[PDB]
RNA sequence: UUUGCUCCACACAAUAUAGAUGGAUACGAAUAAGGCGUCCUUGUGGCGUCGCUGAACCAUAGCAGGCUAGCAACGGUGCACUUGGCGGAAAGGCCUUGGGUGCUUGCUGGCGAAUUGCAAUGUCAUUUUGCGUGGGGAUAAAUCAUUUGUAUACGACUUAGA
RNA sequence: GCCCUGAAAAUGGAUGGCGCUCAAGCGUGUUACCUAUACUCUACCGUCAGGGUUGAUAUGAUGCCCUGACGAGUAGGCAGGCGUGGAGGUCAGUGACGAAGCCUAGACCGUAAGGUCGGGUCGAACGGCCUCUAGUGCAGAUCUUGGUGGUAGUAGCAAAUA
RNA sequence: AGAACUGGCGAUGCGGGAUGAACCGAACGUAGAGUUAAGGUGCCGGAAUACACGCUCAUCAGACACCACAAAAGGUGUUAG
RNA sequence: GAAAUUGUUGAAAGGGAAGGGCAUUUGAUCAGACA
């Protein structure tokens, strides 16, 4: 859908004569920009609850920056998704540096091994796996051990013009 | 650039060498493309001989003269590729056509000419290693060309002199870098050190 | 020596042919409008002639001048050349074609000495 | 709609154009495959019938 | 010395275009070396000669000129835009033409 | 048939031009590997070094590059000559010898440049042809008609004729 | 999910073609860039609209000056114009020192119908303006009459013994 | 073949969908400069052989709405669940 | 003494029609304006 950023984003249920302060209810959203943010949320609570964006109220929309944003953390998702035949609960574990670059992937992902479009998507939980050995999937496993190296066999330079005098090497 | 460019066919891929070559004419300037048998192809040679067959089919059923001609020498399948890229029948498009030039191998004046390289269509720079590919002298020969060994028996030949011509090259660069050593620590040296040089 | 103007600016110069006059001899080049149901020229189909519309008609200010600057006046004796007398930054006088040669030389003789510009002043003009 | 009964065709395309020879000596256009190691001598001659 | 040139190479590419319609109003300029906009912004409204040659004398030469000025950037690979006095010929796409170095400003 | 042809030389003239404007600057092969230097046991060998772009290399100063003088070097290079050798894929070009001659911005001097007027491509390339001149060289054939029938609708084919 | 089997038709053939395989393919993201008679700004033409201005002593009051918006078009309506033959008026209009007509990749005015001129040819009449009038404008109708082509130096001119 | 509502074509060019009455964009006085739409930017062809993450190797791969077709059923090919 | 259509002369162009639109090169031709 774009590159994201991650929101705090609060509502409530228009409030009455004879029910003045209702319960309010958060969410956090991936979504580009806060127009995005507040119309999914809308989309999620005329999911869970009685209410439509015509009788409730935002209270608070924020932007959640990341903690850390420069340790790599290892992070497993939890989705649920829409295929051709029918709709399916997935988990993934997707390892970068934060939440926000996280689910700028997993989208990549659902939308290129199971050609999910944005749509018919739905994050249910994004959250750090603390532990190592709680990491599940093995082409994450892969890269915690210990002291990790591999090379970068073949390389390819870009050439600017468009002859070359030498013939090229893909040495490194 | 140059008034003339002589590319290297070997080690590049038809139609991105056909891509680039078309466009350099175009645009004013000259080309030659030499050891067209060496051009590669992505796919395997299986794939690219079957390719191969169904044009070979196509002809005018009327008359199989004024219908579409299989040219079957490495340099005029790599022709084909081209004129395809360029507006062959206006007057610009037969204009830049005559820029250019194909050979297998590479006959006199090219041989002692310097010939270059195109890196955007280098399949050793292009294809994931891995994938399976084809050469052109071997596609041709495949579908009928006659001339495969004789250009095989006269490269080794011209790659025998060139080695020679090579050897006495880096010969003579060895002495001019001796002579280039003593020069160094000298003012001039050190001057020309600091402008870059 | 004419009034002085804005540049003369003429918008389309070429001639509006009528369509397919280069196509059938008994067809005129003058102008004549397609109604055809078909017609590509009608139609307006890209490729084709364009045809006069008002869009072309030229500026106010300079209409009719010619290159130099007068608008015509055609005459045909002194009596007519002589209604330019006010008027030589604005007018020239254009003989008429079937003016006599014998009075051609008396008009440009006094044309020449009431200052008024004479376009064809070498029409029969016995050299 | 097609032939109705099956023949082969008539002549053969191998001998196509049927026109007049370029000239009256037909041309040797194959001689046989050289064994260098024999004496050498002719491959073919000339004639009349 | 061996070298007198004052301008810089280029070359008489299309006319400005779309895939089926062009405009001979405006050319499309290759610049030598230059390879991106940035690049070609260094050139805009430098004057362009392409000089050719005549079998009628004229002004006692057998060479003309038509002249005009580069005028923006085209696209992202250094191309610039340029229209000239009259239109260039088209029989030009592809022949040189020469960029010069004024007006100047460095 | 009115002194025609050809190769070289320059001269006038025309006529062109898909587009000169410092230089098309030569191993091969591999790319999950190579170049180069060096050593040696000469090898799928040791050791060293390089890439990460031609952003290089070479050339480049002088009335579009005039006229001149000197020094240091003994080098560079243009040109016509001469010695030997190589290249047939379209070789039609490459290398080597030797004297001659020009230039040298390797360094140091004398003189010139303006008024082309504050820009105007400011004309320096190479294509083809035509016409005289005189430095070499060379002195045919084909066709019509006639004729044969290994050929033929007509052309064409195939023979023959001092 | 992608790919593969399932997957058979007739002239040779179509992701538009070339061709493309860490794509020039499929899914998804991010930028930049190309270009419609459309959008913004400006000039010019026209249409509609709103203002202004009879004060003489010069030239259009259906005029002059300011301002704003708008412009596709078959059938069809209306408007303002162009051109022809004849009629009233007028210019005391043109003309044997050459009217009219015809020819002219010569000139000029009009958006256009058309107008004007030069040069050639020619030989007796003719035109501008205001008005009147209609047997008043052609590319078509297997249109009418007349003239002319390509076909084409072509089919052919070979029955009846010579 | 026949109805409903709207928008069109017919009566209409212009840009795009190679092509095309009806789709997409956009409705036309003569022009200059700019910006765009739909659609594109290897070469034909104006415009990144752009950036990024995956996927896919087809001895009939695939390649963009309308549109110029394919289905049940299968695979120890490969990918993620 | 028009046109179709023809001869001659002159100029030009022509790789499976020709003619047309916008634009400019080249040739030919020409008006106006300078003062
Ligand atoms: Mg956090
Ligand atoms: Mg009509
Ligand atoms: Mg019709
Ligand atoms: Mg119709
Ligand atoms: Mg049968
Ligand atoms: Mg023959
Ligand atoms: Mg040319
Ligand atoms: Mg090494
Ligand atoms: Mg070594
Ligand atoms: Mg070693
Ligand atoms: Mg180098
Ligand atoms: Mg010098
Ligand atoms: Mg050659
Ligand atoms: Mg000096
Ligand atoms: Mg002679
Ligand atoms: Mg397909
Ligand atoms: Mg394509
Ligand atoms: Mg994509
Ligand atoms: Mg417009
Ligand atoms: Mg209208
Ligand atoms: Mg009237
Ligand atoms: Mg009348
Ligand atoms: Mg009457
Ligand atoms: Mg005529
Ligand atoms: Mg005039
Ligand atoms: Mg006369
Ligand atoms: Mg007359
Ligand atoms: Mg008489
Ligand atoms: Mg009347
Ligand atoms: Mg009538
Ligand atoms: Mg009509
Ligand atoms: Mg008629
Ligand atoms: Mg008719
Ligand atoms: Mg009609
Ligand atoms: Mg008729
Ligand atoms: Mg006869
Ligand atoms: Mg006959
Ligand atoms: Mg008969
Ligand atoms: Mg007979
Ligand atoms: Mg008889
Ligand atoms: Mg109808
Ligand atoms: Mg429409
Ligand atoms: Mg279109
Ligand atoms: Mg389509
Ligand atoms: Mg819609
Ligand atoms: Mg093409
Ligand atoms: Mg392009
Ligand atoms: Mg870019
Ligand atoms: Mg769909
Ligand atoms: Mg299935
Ligand atoms: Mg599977
Ligand atoms: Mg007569
Ligand atoms: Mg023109």
């Amino acid at each position: 859908m774009a590159h994201f950023k991650e929101y705090q984003v609060i509502g409530r249920r228009l409030p009455t004569e004879s029910v003045p302060e209702p319960k309010l209810f958060r969410m956090r959203i991936f979504a580009s920009n806060e127009v995005i943010a507040k119309s999914r949320y809308w989309y999620f609570l005329q999911k869970l609850h009685k209410v439509k964006k015509a009788s409730g109220e935002i209270v608070s929309i924020n932007q959640i920056n990341e903690a850390h944003p420069t340790k790599v953390k290892n992070f497993g998702v939890w989705v649920r998704y829409d295929s051709r035949s029918g709709t399916h609960n997935m988990y993934k574990e997707i390892r970068d540096v934060s939440r926000v670059a996280a689910v700028e992937t997993l989208y990549q992902d659902m939308a290129a091994r199971h050609r999910a479009r944005f749509r018919s998507i739905h994050i249910l939980k994004v959250a750090e796996i603390e532990k190592t050995a709680d990491v599940k999937r093995q082409y994450v496993k892969q890269f915690l051990t210990k002291d990790l190296k591999f090379p970068l066999p073949h390389r390819v330079q870009k050439s600017t013009k468009t002859f070359s005098y030498k013939r090229p090497s893909t040495f490194y | 650039v140059e008034p003339v460019v002589v590319i290297d066919g070997k080690g590049h891929l038809v139609g991105r060498l056909a891509s680039v070559v078309a466009k350099q004419l175009l645009n004013g300037q000259k080309i030659v493309v030499v050891r067209a048998e060496e051009l590669n192809i992505s796919g395997e040679f299986f794939r690219n001989k079957l390719k191969y067959h169904d044009f070979l089919r196509k002809a005018t059923a009327f008359n199989k003269t004024r219908g579409p001609f299989h040219f079957r020498a490495p340099s005029r399948i790599f022709y084909k590729a081209l004129r395809g890229m360029v507006s062959h029948k206006t007057a610009r498009g037969k204009a830049a056509l005559e820029r250019l030039k194909v050979f297998e191998g590479i006959p006199p004046p090219y041989d002692k000419k310097k010939r270059v390289v195109v890196p955007q269509a280098l399949r050793v720079l292009r294809l994931k290693p891995g994938r399976k590919y084809t050469t052109l002298g071997k596609l041709s020969t495949s579908v009928g060309w006659k001339y495969e060994d004789v250009v095989a028996k006269l490269e080794a030949k011209r790659k025998v002199s060139s080695a020679e011509y090579y050897a006495k090259k880096r010969a003579f660069t060895k002495k001019v870098a001796s002579a280039n050593a003593t020069a160094a620590e000298s003012d001039v040296a050190k001057q020309l050190a600091a402008l870059g040089y | 020596a004419s009034l002085p103007h804005p540049k003369i600016v003429k918008k389309h110069t070429k001639k509006f042919k009528r369509h397919h006059s280069d196509r059938y001899h008994r067809v005129a080049e003058n102008w004549r409008k397609q109604k055809g149901i078909d017609s590509v020229v009608r139609r307006r189909f890209r490729g084709n002639i364009s045809q006069p519309k008002i869009g072309y008609g030229s500026n106010k200010k300079t209409k009719f001048l010619s290159p130099s600057g007068h608008k015509t006046f055609l005459v045909a004796n002194v009596k007519d050349l002589e209604t330019l007398t006010m008027h030589t930054k604005t007018y020239a006088a254009e003989i008429a074609h079937n003016i006599s040669a014998k009075n051609r030389v008396v008009i440009l003789a006094r044309a020449k000495a009431l200052g008024i510009k004479v376009t064809n002043p070498k029409g029969r003009l016995a050299l | 709609s097609h032939r109705k009964y099956e023949a082969p065709r008539h002549g053969h395309l191998g001998f196509l154009p049927r026109k007049r020879a370029a000239s009256i000596r037909a041309r040797v256009k194959a001689f046989p495959k050289d064994d260098r190691s024999k004496p050498v001598a002719l491959t073919s001659f000339l004639g009349y019938k | 010395a061996e070298s007198h040139r004052l301008y810089v190479k280029g070359k008489h590419l299309s006319y400005q275009r779309s895939k089926r319609v062009n405009n001979p109003n405006v050319s499309l300029i290759k610049i030598e070396g230059v390879a991106t906009p940035q690049d070609a912004q260094f050139y805009l409204g430098k004057r362009i000669a392409y000089v050719y040659r005549a079998s009628k004398e004229v002004r006692g030469s057998k060479i003309r000129v038509m002249w005009g000025k580069v005028t923006r950037t085209h696209g992202n690979s250094g191309v610039v835009r340029a229209t000239f006095r009259n239109n260039l010929p088209a029989k030009t796409f592809g022949a040189s033409v020469r960029i010069f170095l004024y007006p100047s400003n460095i």
